[PDB]
């Protein structure tokens, strides 16, 4: 779930 | 030091405009893609604002995922409803500012059953007046209403999150009704209308799950919807979700 991944890292 | 529902109040999403071109016609197909391409664009919204939630981080991030991924439909339709609520009692659904369902465009033979099933939703909130801060509330409470049965893997801190946010129930209770003897009757209607939820969105996950799978309808996902669908699909088929209702029905 790449997506969903990156977004809960970034920032 | 101001309050946790002044935090739920500032970190809530700003409406999302769809740029919808009405100039060229509406049409079924046309119409489901675009509520995906913008529904794609909410979630990560709603990614963002999960994240900005007191205590959610402190969840493992698979339990992040997990409850995203399955309380997903659920969040947008309740602020669909909420939207809809505000925008025009209720009488359309307001999509976006620039994508406003009336009745008669609701008249598509396939989109018909869909928006009374999410005109329904919105019902709820007339029926109920829900005030803004009792709305923020529930919508936190919606994202940790679906698990799965085998359960997290930071229950507790899960456990803990839930409570957190009960009592702030308790608090926009409050400050919209004063300190009436009678706010346990609206505690009991507002978490009757959360176990509802389960019931009034599994038409619209059966809808999204149908028009996702047999593609020769034609209707288009972008990539954030596909990711989280294609992961829920067969959990939801597998019969593996568990919602948590307040009340035994
Ligand atoms: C009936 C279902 C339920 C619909 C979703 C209901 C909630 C929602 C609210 C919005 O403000 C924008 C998009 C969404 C998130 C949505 F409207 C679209 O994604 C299209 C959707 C999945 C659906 O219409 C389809 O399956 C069409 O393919």
């Amino acid at each position: 779930n790449a997506l969903l991944r990156y977004l809960l890292d970034k920032d | 030091a101001p309050t946790l529902i002044s935090l739920l109040e500032v970190i809530e999403p700003e409406v999302l405009y769809s740029g919808y071109d009405s100039t060229l016609p509406d049409t079924s197909t046309r119409l489901m893609s675009t509520l995906n391409r913008l529904g794609g664009r909410q979630v990560v919204s709603a990614v963002k604002w999960a994240k900005a939630l007191p205590g959610f981080r402190n969840l493992h991030l698979d339990d992040q995922m997990t409850l995203l991924q399955y309380s997903w439909m659920s969040l947008m339709a309740f602020s669909l409803g909420w939207r809809s609520y505000k925008q025009s009692n209720g009488n359309m659904l307001c999509f976006a500012p620039d994508l406003v369902i009336n009745e008669e465009r609701m008249q598509l033979p396939y989109m018909y059953d869909q928006c009374q099933q999410m005109l329904k939703i919105s019902s709820e909130f007339v029926r109920l007046q829900v005030s803004y801060d009792e709305y923020l509330c529930m919508k936190v409470l919606l994202l940790l209403s679906t698990v799965p049965k085998d359960g997290l893997k930071s229950q507790a801190v899960f456990d803990e999150i839930r409570m957190t946010y009960i009592k702030e129930l308790g608090k926009a209770i409050v400050k919209r009704e004063g300190n009436s003897s009678q706010n346990w009757q609206r505690f009991y209607q507002l978490t009757k209308l959360l176990d509802s939820m389960h019931e009034m969105v599994g038409g619209l996950l059966q809808f999204c799950f149908y028009t996702f799978v047999n593609k020769s309808l034609s209707v288009e996902f972008p990539e954030m919807l596909a990711e989280i669908i294609s992961n829920q699909l067969p959990k939801f088929k597998a019969g593996s979700v568990k919602p948590l209702l307040f009340h035994q029905k």
